[PDB]
């Protein structure tokens, strides 16, 4: 992967510690998860801590983000359209998507 | 960690 706030050399605590000095709640960004190899994290800045998402990938290309067990399944084709959505307010987060972190 | 794992709600 491509997109500016993709980080993929970036621990847990890395991340966090780009996130928490970030200031505002809404900072964000994608790494990737260490719990799940091959997934993906939308990762966001809220009270002082990080609230981090996880993404799938799915059998054709799809990108399929972790939502709960009373919520429909949500995918999308690419990253920048589940970017796009999360932007938004009240989609499902707990702060939306407003400041990238870029690597 | 000071990264707290969610699901989406909606």
């Amino acid at each position: 992967m491509d997109l500016p706030y993709y980080h993929g050399c970036l621990t847990k605590r890395e991340c966090e510690a780009l996130l928490l000095k970030g200031g505002v709640d809404g900072n964000f960004l994608i790494r990737d998860s260490e719990s799940v190899p091959g997934a993906l994290c939308l990762c966001v800045s809220f009270k002082k801590l990080v609230y981090s998402y996880r993404i799938f990938r799915e059998k054709h290309g799809y990108y399929r983000i972790e939502t709960d067990a009373h919520t429909p399944r949500t995918i999308f084709p690419n990253l920048q359209e589940l970017v796009s959505k999360y932007g938004k307010p009240g989609q499902g987060l707990v702060v939306h998507l407003s400041n990238p972190i870029m690597r | 960690s000071l990264t707290i794992y969610a699901q989406v709600q909606k």
